[PDB]
């Protein structure tokens, strides 16, 4: 069965399609408006810009996290926003992935060859860590009920200080990790290791977005950034 | 992060 907590996470979950539709009727309208006149790394951060409202949204309206204090979900946020990004890219791939190609929130599928000859060697080399992710993932048979506990463990992080409500965040952070460890259980008996398996690639997600936030913010101050959105506040911060 | 604090306080 499917322990109650974890219902209650996936009545949090938006309808993908709707999000993804949203995207991107959003960056339909950006080109639209621009000229013939006047990049596609630009055009992954417009993506990742409001992939990023999306997550915000959802955490906002998600259980638990509404009841915390603005100052607390500000906290929490500024220090997960990048490794949500990431699992959800890689959960993506996992439902759409199809090998040699990249599933963009869009919808869009994109040829990896087209993606690597311009991403450069530092974000190529993340990419390939994540796809390393997707195929552990995806023989593992991740699926959604699992991305919404490491969605909720990412959110509710034990590593977020100065919290006026880290009791909260402690009781989230175990009653969803009970859950999992439950849920894995009744549903992929045979899989003794499947609990084990979800839970080593948090770190491994963390690495790789802090890693992608330091990159990032490198091309900011190099000047290769769309400049003031909500992306580069969030690497301010 | 005057934007984040936006996102989470708009109505
Ligand atoms: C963190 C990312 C990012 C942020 C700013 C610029 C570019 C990317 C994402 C995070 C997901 C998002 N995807 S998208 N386009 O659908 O919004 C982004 C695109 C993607 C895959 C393709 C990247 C090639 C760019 C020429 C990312 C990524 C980065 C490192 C490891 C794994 C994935």
């Amino acid at each position: 069965s499917i322990p109650h907590l974890i219902l209650e996470l996936l009545k949090c979950e938006p309808d993908e399609p709707q999000v993804q539709a949203k995207i991107m009727a959003y960056l339909q309208q950006e080109q639209a408006n621009r000229s013939k006149h006047e990049s596609t790394f630009g055009l992954m951060c417009k993506m990742a810009d409001q992939t990023l409202f999306s997550i915000v949204e959802w955490a906002r309206s998600s259980i638990f996290f509404r009841e915390l204090k603005v100052d607390d979900q500000m906290k929490l946020l500024q220090n997960c926003w990048s490794e949500l990004l990431i699992l959800d890219h890689i959960y993506r791939q996992v439902v759409h992935g199809k090998e040699g190609s990249i599933f963009l929130v869009t919808g869009q599928q994109v040829d990896y060859s087209i993606i690597a000859s311009q991403a450069g060697a530092t974000l190529n080399n993340l990419m390939s860590h994540a796809q390393e992710l997707v195929a552990k993932l995806r023989s593992l048979q991740f699926d959604q009920r699992e991305f919404v506990c490491l969605k909720f463990l990412v959110l509710f992080s034990l590593d977020v200080k100065n919290l006026e409500n880290f009791q909260l965040v402690e009781g989230v952070q175990e009653q969803v990790n009970a859950a999992l460890l439950d849920y894995t259980m009744c549903n992929y008996p045979q899989q003794t290791e499947k609990f084990g398996q979800l839970l080593l690639r948090l770190p491994e997600i963390r690495a790789i977005s802090m890693q992608a936030e330091e990159y990032l913010y490198y091309k900011h101050l190099n000047g290769d950034v769309p400049y003031n959105n909500l992306l580069i506040e969030m690497l301010h911060a | 992060n005057a934007l984040l604090r936006y996102l989470l306080d708009k109505d």
